[PDB]
């Protein structure tokens, strides 16, 4: 039956909030579990603004080293409207409180800006569990895959690459504000049961899958991945003379995606072209 | 379209999450009530994002707690400029008299209310059919209105399509199998459609069904279109793509071999030459 | 008299005041509780932001009203 993500346990949440285990170690949070509804609403709001920028809050809880997100609600926008709409979190009947904020970067990669990192610093300083989601609408529309942006920042006065596609303009902002935040591994959870049963509506499409036009839809994504892998491997070599394991994993995922696209193309060719010859 | 009802896949996920959250919170499954909004263009439904509208479910009666919905109206109007109340949703099987009472309460707010009855306990292949809305039948005496089911459509936008694809099985069970099961399902449903078309053609040939001169003409056109792009330029492009993917696989099999060789020499340097 | 202010995450703080106390006094009490500057902090009751000049005459609760604390950047 698995599940067990739901059934918000108030006592455990209060205990983990009062313990404050992330104050001692800065790299406490490493895994971000976004829900299906969270992603659906986030991407819908991100694309419902086109090239304009949208932002809202996302509700969830904390379990050990993972931060689970169950819901997300948009915002009207800096004026009194946003503050008035914030009361929705405590006005409705829901036990998930609030865990962070999401905001879109329409065509500017997935990194965190200077104002973004400053707001995240403030939010972490006075609201201990907080994460920032920096999803990109244009990239997921063009490439057909969703890129995630869980980018929790570091504390002030403390000292301790993936979507590097910004050609000219905002790459300067990327370089200066790069060590001020660390990415979180995004691992999606499906509630199973009802949603797993109802996911048959994806099977209803059956045409975008049969004609996917892969390997050209996200050609720029693969070229960027290879470009990142090149200096990842160069850094692994410099250290060697485990970054090599990470470079090997990245190469394996990129190659697996390429071979999956080729397999889809071969299946389509066998299904359609090799009939009535 | 004959009845112009278009549901969005986000509404179904909203109802499912609502039902699951309430079931986990209260231990047992519990009936839920909602409020579908959307855009009306005279003869169009176009349901979109739905909100809670908890109301009350006390004993056997549903009380009019619609003041909370009234407060939620201006709240959702701030983020949805072009969206208006259209109906309400529920979780259960066939319609019940309680559903009739709640629908009567809802008609006070809006003139054309819908009634979605997403069934989560279903155990049959095709999806639960959304909304059983009615034009309200009136007879002499008591109104005794019923619901006259009309068809629905699953029109979806691009962002919704990408999100649904991501939630669906896509990339313990290996990535090859997860990638291939989607193709297997798509090809299976295409094969079922083509097989049923072939069965209709055979039935028309034998004589079970009347001879429709246009269905077989469309079938002949479909058969004639079957060899898609069989050009020499298509073959050249396909072979170029295959060679590119082969090179991209070679670069990466080399990387994996280098990684394993590095591990081997690391283990070898601490076993034989202790320096 | 003795009210509670909750942040978005759900953290509760219990601050004691008098009926004639001002909202600036509320912000200063929250500052002494955690350390949030008054200009980087917004207070909400019943879904409406408090004005910074009214001495809690219509906010009479007598039973510890729940206030909502929202962090905001300086001057928007
Ligand atoms: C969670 C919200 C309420 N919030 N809390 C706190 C904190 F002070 F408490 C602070 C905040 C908050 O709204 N921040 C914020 C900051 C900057 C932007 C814009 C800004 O730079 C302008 C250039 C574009 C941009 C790219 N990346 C961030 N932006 C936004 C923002 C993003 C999308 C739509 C509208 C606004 C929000
Ligand atoms: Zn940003």
């Amino acid at each position: 039956s698995i599940d067990e993500i739901y059934k918000y346990d108030k006592k455990q949440q209060q205990e983990i909030l009062a313990a404050k285990p992330w104050t001692k170690d800065h790299h406490y949070f490493k895994y971000c579990k976004i829900s299906a509804l969270a992603l659906l609403k986030m991407v819908m709001h991100a694309r419902s603004g086109g090239n304009l920028e949208v932002m809202g809050l996302m509700l969830g809880k904390v379990d050990g080293e993972t931060m689970i997100i169950m819901d997300s609600f948009a915002l009207p926008v800096a004026y009194e409207y946003m503050a008035a709409y914030i009361e929705n979190a405590k006005q409705v009947g829901r036990l998930e409180n609030a865990i962070g904020w999401y905001h879109s970067h329409p065509g500017y990669g997935c990194w965190l800006s200077g104002i973004d990192v400053s707001t995240q610093m403030l939010n972490q300083q006075f609201q201990e569990p907080f994460v920032a989601v920096v999803i990109d609408p244009t990239r997921t529309i063009s490439a057909g895959k969703v890129n995630l942006g869980a980018f929790r920042t570091y504390p002030k006065g403390y000292k301790p690459s993936e979507y590097q596609t910004i050609p000219l303009n905002k790459i300067e902002d990327f370089g200066v504000h790069c060590k001020q935040y660390y990415a979180l591994e995004v691992s999606y959870f499906k509630s199973s049961l009802d949603r797993k049963l109802l996911e048959l509506l994806w099977n209803k499409y059956w045409v975008n899958t049969l004609s996917s036009s892969s390997l050209l839809t996200n050609a720029d994504y693969t070229t960027g991945q290879v470009f990142d892998l090149s200096e990842k491997l160069e850094q692994s070599e410099a250290q060697l003379g485990d970054k090599l394991a990470k470079a090997t994993r990245d190469s394996c995922k990129t190659t697996i995606e390429a071979i999956h696209g080729l397999m889809s193309q071969v299946i389509k060719d066998k299904l359609f072209n090799q009939i009535n010859i | 379209g004959s009845v112009s009802v278009a549901l969005h896949p986000l509404v179904i996920l909203n109802i499912s999450d609502h039902w699951i959250r309430m079931r986990s919170q209260e231990g047992r499954p519990v009936q839920v009530i909602g409020a579908l909004i959307g855009k009306q263009e005279g003869r169009n439904i176009e349901v979109m994002n739905s909100f809670e509208l908890l109301s009350h479910t006390v004993e056997e009666k549903i009380i009019i707690d619609k003041e909370y919905y009234y407060t939620k109206e201006e709240q959702f109007k701030q983020v949805f400029k072009e969206l208006e109340f259209l109906g309400w949703y529920t979780t259960g099987g066939p319609p019940d008299p309680s559903d009739i009472h709640v629908h009567k309460q809802v008609c006070e707010i809006i003139e054309s209310p819908l009634f979605l009855k997403l069934n989560p306990m279903t155990k049959h292949t095709d999806l639960p059919v959304s909304v059983f809305e009615s034009v309200i039948d009136i007879i002499n005496g008591e109104a005794t209105m019923l619901f006259a089911e009309l068809t629905y459509t699953l029109a979806t936008e691009e962002a919704e399509r990408i999100g649904v694809d991501h939630v669906a099985r896509m990339t313990e069970n290996s990535t090859v199998a997860e990638h291939l099961i989607a193709q297997h399902s798509a090809i299976k449903m295409l094969h079922s459609r083509v097989k049923l078309i072939l069965e209709y053609v055979k039935a028309s040939e034998a004589g079970e069904v009347p001879f429709n001169h246009e269905i077989l003409r469309e079938a002949y056109a479909l058969c004639h279109c079957l060899p898609v792009l069989s050009t020499d330029k298509f073959k050249t492009d396909f072979y170029d793509q295959c060679n590119d993917v082969g090179l991209m696989a070679y670069l990466g099999t080399i990387t994996k071999t280098c990684n394993t060789m590095n591990q081997f020499v690391n283990k070898f340097n601490v076993l034989y030459d202790r320096q | 008299m003795l009210i509670k202010v909750k942040t978005l995450t759900g953290k509760e703080i219990e601050i004691d005041i008098e009926p004639t106390d001002k909202v600036e006094r509320i912000k200063e009490r929250v500052e002494e509780k955690e350390g949030i500057p008054p200009q980087q902090q917004r207070l909400i009751y019943s879904g409406k932001q408090m004005n910074d000049e009214k001495t809690a005459a219509d906010y009479k609760i007598l039973g510890g009203s729940v206030l909502h604390l929202v962090l905001a950047l300086r001057g928007g």
